[PDB]
């Protein structure tokens, strides 16, 4: 269940994450 | 399908087809750090997560890591509890498009900054040094802490139960 989504914010720790792979 | 007392994570995400919910993030953290943390106490060797296919839920609840004092060896705590942090947080964003991010409740999304060391009790939490500083945290999440041990197992019973079917009967 995901529901509540927002815009990919640069610094944020999505960004984070997907750098580490 | 056929009936059995495991799916990996992997597998549960597949037939989900969307990703985990809060709570499942929770308890899947709680459960696996508990395991690792009872392993490396009876001396089997700590190695990473890979992948979501690693990472098995069972009929009962328990969630273990697949197969491949001792304070000091050729992989350390931290690194282990890193790369549960990184695969929770692609079990949360699973499926969504690059250009969306998914809205964790802040100390959900604190839990994983500092798991996965990605960090740059409101503003910052001392740093995780152990599986034991994992499941703290975790407990942290419910009203009346002493009710994790049996919360997160009921947690991953139901999460089993649910998949499962999809799994035995699913074409």
């Amino acid at each position: 269940s995901l529901y509540k989504i927002k815009p990919r914010h640069d610094s944020g720790i999505k960004a984070k994450i997907s750098m580490k792979t | 399908g056929s009936s059995r007392d495991a799916l990996s994570l992997e597998e549960i995400l597949r037939l989900y087809n969307q990703p985990i919910n809060e709570e499942q993030a929770w308890a899947v953290c709680y459960q696996c750090c508990g395991s690792l943390r009872a392993a490396a106490r009876r001396r089997q060797p700590r190695h990473r997560v890979r992948s979501a296919a690693q990472i098995r839920v069972w009929r009962d609840g328990a969630v273990t890591l697949a197969p491949a004092k001792l304070g000091y060896s050729q992989c350390m705590e931290t690194e282990v509890i890193e790369s549960l942090g990184i695969i929770i947080y692609k079990a949360l964003d699973y499926g969504l498009k690059e250009n969306e991010e998914r809205e964790l409740s802040p100390p959900l999304e604190q839990l994983i900054d500092h798991m996965a060391n990605t960090v740059e009790e409101k503003r910052k939490i001392s740093a995780i040094r152990s599986y034991r500083d994992v499941m703290k945290l975790c407990a942290a999440h419910l009203p009346t802490e002493s009710d994790a041990p049996n919360h997160y197992q009921a947690v991953c019973r139901a999460l089993f139960a649910e998949t499962m079917e999809l799994h035995t009967f699913l074409t």
